């Protein structure tokens, strides 16, 4: 009845598509913005740096 | 010497003459040329000192 020896299961998303649940991703997104924020932290002000 | 006397045309004699007074040595420079040495230097170094983050993308 079957076409061959075995039949591997289908991944729902495409192979290599990154996905994650829970509170870890939104913390990573916030930490990503804070990482960009730290570059512009000492730039703010008249005595800031280029 | 320059603190004592007010005459301000005495400098470093490089050719080895016996007198350092430049009235006799025939040397003259422009004011716009000597001014730009200080202006372009002091205005650049402000930019050099204001750099904190230095990112260099390797070719």
């Amino acid at each position: 009845m079957n076409f061959g020896s075995q039949t591997p299961t289908i991944v729902v998303l495409k192979e290599g598509t990154d996905a994650s649940q829970g509170k870890g991703q939104i913390i990573s997104n916030i930490n990503a913005c804070v990482a960009v924020q730290e570059a512009l932290k000492p730039t703010l002000g008249p005595l800031g740096s280029d | 010497k320059q603190l004592k006397e007010k005459i301000s045309n005495i400098g470093v004699d490089c050719l080895g003459y016996g007198s350092n007074d430049m009235k006799e040595l025939f040397v003259v420079d422009p004011f716009i040329g000597k001014k730009q040495q200080i202006l372009l230097a002091t205005q650049l170094c402000r930019m050099i000192l204001k750099i904190d983050n230095v990112i260099i993308s390797g070719k």
